[PDB]
């Protein structure tokens, strides 16, 4: 009712056991196991970096 | 229409890796030894006197993943990953009886493209379609004859099936497909006998130029009366040909002239 004081939304969700998924697939589908990009380097004995 | 693999033969792995790997000094595709300099003399005569040997691994796998890109077992963008992958499983497990393998299977692969250098689906498709009717066996023998030879004599047609139909293409980046399934089944009540489909009716102009027939059937008549037309078209074709470029010593002139011959 009146005489109250003003809002201010805050918004926040809590999710609870569950890992936050990144898969390696370039349309991020899960459409097999090995995954395409899985597939490529596959035979490219390649090193790279992870940052 | 895009070359395969960069060498000017595309058949003959072994010489498309003779071009790409090999100096330009000792292939063949069709001076004055003496007053040269005395360091290239000297060079050319050591090694003429002593051979330097060398080891043909790279070249056989060269030759081997050209091979597969002729295949197209090998997409033209990974022949540098197959490449590498296969050198590296030749130097884990180099041997001799490797390297004679490998030899033997870049032979075998250049005879087999040499020699390569449909029927079968036509066949389950005859094996499918029943072989007696009621209605006389040999308007039907002699079309499916003709049906066969016309398939066989085309330089690149495809039968194939789809789903539960069998289909007829006249060439394989055409616009020319007979459903051979349901023109059959729409010829079969009127082998031995204006009420036959746009389907059917293609199959017959198909196969009216490579066709035993009996005349006085209404096939016979059918396929008569479509050699006729055929013949009226190339004719026309003909004629419409000497007469436009008669009459350009317009394209109203090709309208009048389509509008008055068709």
């Amino acid at each position: 009712d009146p005489r109250h004081a003003l809002r201010d939304p805050e918004r926040k969700f809590l999710c609870d056991r569950t890992l936050w998924r990144i898969p390696f697939s370039s349309n991020f589908m899960s459409m097999g196991s090995l995954t395409d990009l899985g597939q490529n380097l596959l035979y490219a004995n390649a090193a790279h970096a992870l940052d | 229409e895009a070359p395969r693999s960069l060498g000017p033969a595309p058949s003959n792995p072994s010489l498309q890796a003779l071009f790409q790997s090999q100096p330009s000094a000792e292939q063949e595709w069709h001076g004055d030894f003496g007053s040269q300099p005395q360091a290239n003399r000297f060079g050319a005569i050591l090694e003429a006197v002593v051979p330097p040997r060398s080891d043909p691994t790279h070249e056989k796998v060269l030759a081997i993943v050209n091979a597969l890109l002729e295949t197209q077992a090998i997409r033209r963008d990974e022949a540098g990953q197959m490449y590498t992958a296969l050198l590296q499983r030749v130097a884990r497990y180099n041997s001799v009886n490797v390297q004679g393998n490998l030899d033997r299977l870049i032979q075998d692969v250049k005879e087999a493209l040499a020699q390569r250098e449909s029927v079968v689906a036509l066949n389950a498709f005859l094996s499918t379609q029943p072989a007696v009717v009621e209605r006389g066996q040999e308007n039907y023998v002699a079309f499916v004859s003709a049906l066969k030879l016309m398939v066989t004599e085309a330089p690149q047609s495809e039968v194939y099936q789809a789903g539960p139909s069998f289909f007829f293409q006249t060439s394989r980046h055409g616009s020319q497909t007979v459903n051979l399934s349901q023109a059959f089944d729409n010829l079969r009540p009127l082998w031995g006998v204006s009420l036959l489909t746009p389907n059917t009716r293609l199959l017959l102009l198909l196969i009216a130029p490579f066709t035993g027939i009996s005349r006085d059937s209404y096939l016979g008549h059918l396929l008569t009366l479509y050699r006729e037309t055929i013949g009226n078209t190339r004719v026309d074709e003909t004629t419409y040909n000497e007469i436009t470029e008669v009459s350009r010593a317009d394209a109203s002139n090709l309208q009048a002239t389509l509008n008055y011959l068709l």
